[PDB]
């Protein structure tokens, strides 16, 4: 049990994150704030996911030092279990609000004459209340655990121990298995039948329909290329424990991608603004009438 | 309109009964109902009150825990269930109609009132006068606390009942002639000192003038003036 | 038909016009002399107005 | 022949214009280029008013300055308390398209109309407590757009069908009705001692009706398209008119013209409503453009802009004690202004 | 605070607010539909069938009817006069515009094209997609197979007209009729496809005055523009 030269690459890309997704998440909350003025109830999940990564964003700065210092969390116990209960959930937060705002997208495209008192802003602001309240209470495991760690290679740790307690790996499991293929197999239901019901669109004009399929494969491509490669290695030094709970053969050696991997996760907080608000021109309408207010 | 109302009569010391008020005429889902209580020889006494909409119930501190007023909009029906009976509570009791909005004419009809025997901190309304053919007559009334508001509204009702009926509203809010009231009738005040004038006094205005407060509740009533 | 529109507009040209001088004049001296008692023109101050 | 009588009408044209061009010795700007200007004037929404699912089409203050009628195309008329934004009465239309909306100046009736050619009036304070529908006045062949109270019992409605007609509410039947007019007629605003009254068409005029006698008396032709709101100065001698041309014009019954115009190059949409104060020294109207403009009656400058809606403001009205200001919109709000 | 009979005032307000909310749902749900065209054509017909499938100088009519458990308004004007760019206004939001059109007179068939064209370029009725009811088409079936009144003459452009590809004449019928109908559309087409700019749609059907099949058809359509302005809205496109 050991660990490698991981100072430069998660460091690097945070400072990349914090320079593009504290505008561009601002940018997105006003706009999505600014769609539910109008009663457009995505509006609602667009403004809780941008929040989710608003204040993700802003409890990186402590993980870069973290990452820069080798592997080491100084700023108390007190930091380390509410940075990193922030830090190691918003990725369950983020990808519930892409998924409820899939589901919302099928429902109003599938079934446009129907279901007329699910799409309303009451029961958005209920549906994103209870998303907030689950996640994180059924998530909050790590909070009733000492977890600031010391050990033999002065490696100060936050959240880990790589000789993994009994409850880390069946969390890792149920991370891994309802907290991103479920939520991601339900966007990807919803985008498929999403361009089934478009397709049958008379009044739609073919290239339309090509802008909103390739659409459409994005929002499922860009989850997956930032969450498929942390989750499926977690698997992978969850399921070893499993095995051979008393070893570290394997740890030493991936704990380098490991860590580069749970540094790739976060560009699912500059992405969502993007895909999400800045990528149509009604939303870019927005935050050119408001920049120009100043 | 009409308010027809029963249910009434000779119930031994701590019994129950309840009574029944049937409105007719007018559309009962948008009128708030008090009920009011008047002992054989006495003066009347506010007893309970419900809302439009059953949201809003209040009763007096000496029927507090023991009467429960409920209405049924569907049936056009008002209730008043009485428990533990005592001797104090006999009294033939009304169904007064109330609504409320800017401008509206509240305690404006009452039932014709139904008789019920029983064997063997708020603002205070005091009417001096207990006793006085085509003369000006003038009954007055006071009050312990200031009934001006801060809207500007005196919340004070001038109630008449002629010897053989049930009483029938004159002034509401201190100055405002109600429907049907011949413009004889007026009414002033300064706030906590009140006056009610009868101008050509006629054989018909003879009776018992009682004053209210709606400022807060309970409301009180006030002795009474006859006139003979 | 149209002897009915002639008559209409015979009725119609004939009135007693005064120059438009006087009448601006007019309008002048009406939206000077009730100057004071326009709460939109002067603000009333924050204490009479109900909509405070 | 036809001809000789064309040709004695165009004789009679020119010599109205003629006489009326004699007439004209000073523009209202020469003399008022002295009086000093209005200033600018902020009025903030001191309330709005929630409930209309629809766009709202009408809005009638009150004789006692706190009371509001309102029409939206749900099918609701809504009085409103407007010191303490409470709901009074929610009365439901039979037919959804109303357009106009009147409270009676007693504070008894108030009436409505629209598409369904019917000027349908209700009963505000009945025995009973819901409130019903008095009467249902039919006769006119198009659609009612504007409707005033006389008193309790004479109702003037202006149609598209080229008519204003005279009611009398007890009996259902037409006193008087007034024809002149080639297009729809939309506004209709009666003089203060109420003899008189103006309405303004689609063809590009306004005629001032005498409501005894029932003819026309005078004629006006200012603007280039159909006439969208009229209302009397307070005075009784003048009157405004908005139209789709973008332009508000004053005209005077006495002088018989048109005094001053009301116009900006930077506002080209067309005006949907148009009212004084008290004094006459302000002409608020209403605009296409989402935002109510404050015009200096005897200046032509903007004194100020009242921008709080998000879609077009189709009605106005300034209380009877110059003491507010409600404008409702098509974003189915309505906003008072102090 | 405020006193008894204020509070008694704000409940009443309130429960004015519960029934506003009721109302809301209900407005929400219903989509409504102005029904327009000519005395010929048989709007009349259309109407009566469907009302019974599912007032002198009165200026406005009312129907509901419902399918596949959604509501339907269907509103047309009768004693309106001929000029109609104001009373249009009022109809801004509505989900879509029935025209019916006469295809069987070809005397007034150009009155027809060119009162389509003014509701489709009305500057109100952007982003207010038309459902054409190409009406009567079985009397046109006679009026092209008996050729006593011919349509070249009418329309001086039927020589160079070639029935497209895309023609589907379904139940078994002479290319004439199919030729002639398809030419009709294509001129309401034209005028569609001219300035459209893809906020609004026309969505033709070949009609008959008494067809069961027409609230189907409203239906499907409705169900087309509902989910195009949701593509809109939910920022997919």
């Amino acid at each position: 049990v050991d660990s490698r030269v991981d100072h430069l690459f998660p460091p690097s890309l945070y400072i990349f994150v914090i320079g593009v997704g504290l505008p561009t998440n601002c940018l997105a909350l006003w706009a999505a704030y600014r769609q539910v003025r109008q009663h457009n109830e995505l509006g609602v999940y667009l403004m809780n996911l941008s929040i989710a990564d608003l204040l993700y964003i802003c409890t990186l700065p402590l993980w870069v030092d973290y990452f820069l210092h080798h592997d080491n969390w100084i700023h108390g116990p007190g930091s380390c279990k509410l940075f990193g209960f922030i830090f190691y959930s918003n990725i369950y937060i983020s990808i519930a609000f892409l998924c409820c705002i899939s589901v919302d997208r099928y429902l109003a495209v599938a079934h446009p004459l129907r279901f007329a008192r699910l799409r309303r802003v009451k029961t958005a602001v209920a549906v994103s209340s209870v998303v907030w309240a689950t996640e994180l209470g059924a998530n909050s495991a790590p909070l009733f655990h000492d977890e600031l760690f010391r050990d033999r290679y002065n490696h100060t740790f936050c959240f880990e121990k790589f000789p993994m307690e009994r409850w880390v790996a069946w969390m890792n499991l149920y991370r891994v298995f309802v907290g991103f293929l479920f939520p991601w197999a339900l966007m990807l239901l919803c985008y498929r039948g999403i361009l089934r019901a478009v397709q049958s669109s008379v009044s739609t004009e073919r290239q339309e329909k090509v802008k909103i399929k390739r659409l459409a494969l994005s929002l499922i491509a860009i989850v997956l290329v930032c969450f498929a490669p942390y989750h499926a290695l977690l698997l992978s030094r969850s399921a070893v424990y499993l095995g051979r709970p008393w070893d570290c053969g394997f740890e030493e050696r991936v704990f380098s991608a490991y860590h580069s991997s749970l540094a790739f996760t976060s560009l699912n907080c500059v992405a969502d603004p993007i895909l999400y608000c800045l990528v149509n021109e009604g939303a870019r309408s927005d935050v050119a009438k408001a920049l120009h207010n100043l | 309109v009409q308010l027809v109302e029963s249910g009434g009569g000779l119930v031994q010391p701590g019994g129950s009964r309840k009574l029944s008020c049937s409105a007719s005429g007018f559309a009962f889902s948008s009128f708030g109902m008090h009920w009011v209580r008047q002992a054989p020889e006495k003066g009347l006494e506010w007893v309970a009150y419900i809302s439009s909409g059953s949201g809003t119930i209040y009763y007096a501190d000496t029927v507090k825990g023991r009467f429960t007023i409920s209405r049924d909009d569907p049936k056009n029906t008002l209730f008043l269930q009485m428990t533990s009976l005592r001797s104090e509570d006999t009294a033939m009791y009304y169904c007064v109609r109330s609504i409320y909005y800017y401008g509206s004419s509240p305690f404006d009809f009452w039932g014709q009132g139904t008789t019920l025997t029983v064997s063997a901190a708020d603002i205070v309304m005091t009417q001096a006068t207990s006793s006085v053919p085509g003369e000006s007559v003038s009954i007055s009334c006071r009050s312990s606390k200031s009934l001006l508001h801060s809207n500007g509204n005196t919340y004070l009702y001038w109630f008449l009942q002629r010897p053989g009926q049930s009483p029938q509203l004159l002034i509401y809010r201190m100055s405002n002639l109600a429907s049907g009231v011949p413009d004889r009738f007026s009414g002033s005040g300064s706030g906590t000192a009140f006056t009610l004038t009868i101008s050509r006094l006629e054989a018909e205005d003879v009776g018992v003038y009682y004053c209210m407060q709606h400022l807060e509740y309970p409301l009180t009533f006030g002795a009474g003036t006859k006139l003979e | 038909q149209a002897r009915k529109l002639v008559e209409q507009l015979k009725m119609e040209a004939n009135i007693d016009r005064i120059k438009v001088s006087k009448a601006a004049a007019d309008l002048m001296a009406y939206c000077e002399a009730h100057a004071k008692e326009d709460p939109l023109l002067t603000p009333v101050p924050a204490s009479e107005n109900p909509f405070r | 022949e036809l001809d000789q009588l064309r040709q004695e009408a165009e004789q009679l044209k020119n010599q109205i214009r003629d006489a009326r061009k004699a007439c004209a010795d000073a523009t209202l700007s020469q003399i008022t280029n002295n009086i000093d200007p209005v200033g600018r004037i902020q009025m903030r929404t001191r309330r709005t008013l929630r409930g209309h699912l629809a766009k709202i089409y009408a809005m009638h203050w009150g004789t006692d300055s706190r009371l509001l009628v309102s029409a939206s195309q749900d099918g609701k008329l809504i009085i409103w308390d407007s010191y303490t934004t409470n709901k009074v009465h929610a009365i439901p239309l039979r037919s959804s398209w109303v357009m106009t909306c009147a409270y009676a100046p007693s504070g008894n009736y108030v009436a409505c109309g629209g598409l369904d050619n019917i000027c349908s009036i209700y009963n505000l304070k009945t025995r009973e407590g819901n409130v019903r529908v008095s009467r249902e006045l039919a006769g006119h062949t198009g659609y009612l757009s504007c409707c005033r109270f006389l008193d309790d019992n004479q109702i003037v409605t202006s149609s598209g069908d080229t008519t204003c007609a005279l009611w009398d509410i007890e009996t259902g039947q037409q006193t008087t009705t007034f024809t002149g007019h080639t297009g729809d007629v939309m506004s209709l605003s009666l003089a203060p001692d109420t003899r008189l009254f103006v309405s303004g068409a689609c063809d590009a005029s306004a005629k001032l009706w005498d409501v005894r006698e029932g003819m026309c008396r005078q004629t006006f032709t200012g603007h280039e398209s159909d006439i969208n709101a009229i209302c009397f100065f307070p005075n009784g001698n003048a009157f405004a008119t908005g139209s789709d041309d973008a332009t508000c014009r004053l005209f005077d019954l006495r002088a018989d013209q048109e005094l001053m115009t009301y116009s900006h190059d930077n506002i080209i949409c067309g005006i949907t409503s148009v009212s004084f104060s008290k004094s006459g020294r302000l002409l608020l109207a209403g605009y296409d453009d989402f935002n109510c403009n404050v015009w200096d009656a005897l200046k032509a400058d903007r004194a100020g802009v009242l921008a709080g809606h998000d879609n077009r403001v189709s009605c106005l009205g300034v209380t009877d004690d110059g003491m507010a200001v409600a404008t409702g919109s098509w974003d189915s709000f309505l906003k008072i202004w102090n | 605070t405020l006193s008894a009979e204020d509070k008694a005032a704000v409940e009443r307000s309130k429960m004015i607010e519960k029934q506003l909310q009721k109302d809301k749902q209900v407005y929400r749900a219903t989509h409504r539909l102005l029904l327009l065209g000519a005395d010929n054509s048989g709007k009349s017909t259309i109407v009566k069938q469907m009302r019974i499938y599912h007032v002198k100088t009165s200026g406005i009519f009312e129907t509901k009817f419902q399918v596949d458990k959604v509501n339907f308004h269907m509103f047309d004007v009768g004693a309106q006069r001929d000029e109609r760019r104001k009373w249009i206004q009022c109809f801004n939001d509505v989900t879509a515009i029935i025209f019916v059109v006469d295809s069987s007179d070809y005397n007034r068939l150009q009155e027809a094209l060119n009162d389509f064209k003014s509701i489709w370029n009305n500057r109100w009725l952007r982003t207010i997609s038309v459902i054409l009811f190409l009406n009567k088409q079985d009397l046109l079936a006679e009026k092209v197979l008996a050729g006593k009144s011919k349509i070249e003459d009418y329309f001086p452009e039927f020589a160079r007209y070639t029935t497209p590809e895309d023609a589907t004449p379904e139940p078994g019928e002479d290319p004439r009729v199919t030729r002639a109908k398809y030419f009709i559309r294509d001129e309401f087409l034209r005028i569609s496809t001219a300035s459209g700019d893809g906020r609004h749609y026309c969505y033709p059907h070949f009609t008959c005055s008494v067809d069961t099949e027409n609230a189907r058809r409203i239906f499907n359509d409705c169900r087309d523009i509902i989910q195009r302005m949701h593509l809109r809205q939910y920022e997919l496109l």
